[PDB]
């Protein structure tokens, strides 16, 4: 393959192989589930440890009390993109005194990611993001891919084996979208979804983390004994 | 650095269901009453009016900035006519940012600005910014010469926020019109021709152009003879 050496090269079929390989980085990452109702949006993340002596790596990052994200893949790229998103939300608040819409944040990430696909010398981001937020248009969930594609979804999963959780979410959409009064039941729906991506592993207070955001629910991360209720 | 063509006072007032703002139509050139059709109330959507005093060239620059802001807000925003329309508070914060940055570059926009509007929650918005970036709110706001003469009259109607629910649009409009008349009596850079805008949380923006100061009293001047002793 002579065409995979850089982002600025199309293959004879119009593929961008470096972008595809950066997506393979995401596919190697551990599963994250996102799902939302009309009132609440939830992230569920399986963390991985390096070994029995290591901590579990953080999968979820707060942007704002109205917004936050979960990562799969190359965590330093998620740090870069999270700092950029924090700066954009901050700028919107400082200059307009308005909460940045989640859709506009997603497009700002799309545009930042696209530049690395178009010009020499950089590289694509190696990280997929699930962004949840609540704004004047209600609950939102976005999936970011470092091709620069951003899609608004009721639910999705990214990372390894995530198609099992995605299939479960597809099967149960018409239930969980209605869960508007009851954030804990939406969390339980997400935890049941991510269980479909587990292989030879179980959820524990160590490896599970959850976030939720919503109408009167500032973005909050539950981890440790705070998730024992949902296991 | 030095204002050349200038607008004079903008005056404004909260009332029970909205805000009223008025400005005369004159561009003066020093003492020369040079330009007589200068509109100084800039509507921004259906919920906001920006009243500008001071340098007319900087006013025209601000009006351009506001049209651009509406265009940019519509980009990739299918709710730009709805819950993601510009609010008065967004427009004010943007203008105040620009004004203070310009001041800090020692290159002021030589203007005093009142942003009048109704928030989507129905709250009255009424806030002032000047060329220094100094901002304040009050139930009545007036720029320039109107600060010295119109504010006393409007405050006789709305002296405190608990007077706002007692104050009808009829009373407020009558007070604004009388204050414009007083300014025509006493401001040498005023015009009898003015524009008035009403922003009502129910009846929306009503923008009244080509109003004229009427019912002036001059007949007592017949009795004035000399300056002391001339019979």
């Amino acid at each position: 393959n002579n065409y995979d050496g850089d982002t600025v090269t199309f293959s004879p079929t119009g593929r961008l192989f470096q972008v595809e390989y950066a997506l393979e980085a995401i596919k190697q990452g551990s599963v994250t589930v996102g799902l939302r109702s009309n009132t609440h949006a939830v992230l569920v993340a399986l963390k991985r440890n390096a070994d029995e002596l290591s901590s579990y790596q953080k999968k979820i990052i707060k942007c704002d009390e109205h917004m936050g994200l979960s990562l799969a893949g190359l965590a330093p790229d998620a740090r870069v993109l999270s700092n950029y998103l924090r700066q954009q939300c901050n700028y919107s608040s400082l200059v307009f005194n308005r909460k940045l819409a989640v859709e506009r944040a997603g497009h700002l990430l799309c545009d930042k990611a696209q530049k690395n696909t178009q010009s020499y010398g950089g590289r694509p981001y190696g990280v997929g993001l699930l962004i949840i937020g609540y704004d004047k248009s209600g609950a939102h969930l976005l999936e970011f891919q470092p091709s620069g594609n951003v899609t608004e979804l009721y639910g999705t999963a990214i990372g390894a084996r995530s198609q099992g959780a995605k299939t479960y979410l597809e099967r149960t959409l018409d239930t969980f979208i209605k869960i508007d009064g009851n954030p804990d039941e939406l969390i339980k729906a997400g935890v049941e979804a991510i269980s479909q991506s587990l292989r030879d592993e179980s959820l524990t207070v160590d490896n599970l983390s959850i976030a939720i955001v919503g109408k009167d629910t500032p973005f909050t991360i539950y981890d440790g004994e705070a998730v024992a209720k949902y296991i | 650095q030095q204002p050349i063509v200038t607008g004079t006072s903008v005056i404004s007032m909260k009332y029970d269901n909205g805000v009223i703002i008025a400005a005369d139509n004159l561009g003066s050139y020093g003492s020369l009453l040079r330009f007589n059709g200068v509109e100084r109330l800039i509507p921004v959507g259906d919920n906001t009016v920006v009243g500008i005093s001071g340098d007319i060239s900087d006013m025209q620059h601000i009006e351009r900035l506001l049209k651009d802001l509406v265009t940019e807000n519509a980009y990739d925003n299918p709710l730009a006519d709805a819950e993601e329309a510009l609010e008065p508070s967004y427009i004010f914060e943007y203008l105040a940012t620009v004004m203070y940055q310009r001041r800090s570059k020692m290159n002021p926009l030589w203007n005093a600005i009142i942003v009048a509007g109704v928030q989507s929650n129905g709250d009255q918005f009424l806030r002032y910014v000047n060329l220094l970036g100094v901002t304040y709110s009050s139930p009545t706001l007036a720029t320039g010469f109107g600060a010295h003469m119109a504010n006393p009259l409007l405050r006789k109607v709305v002296d405190r926020e608990s007077d706002i629910p007692k104050t009808t649009v009829q009373v407020a409009e009558e007070a604004i019109v009388n204050a414009m008349r007083v300014l025509y009596y006493r401001d040498a850079r005023s015009s009898r021709n003015f524009s008035l805008a009403i922003i009502d949380k129910n009846t929306g923006l009503t923008f009244k152009k080509n109003l004229q100061v009427e019912n002036m009293k001059w007949d007592f001047a017949k009795d004035i003879k000399g300056y002391g002793t001339q019979k």
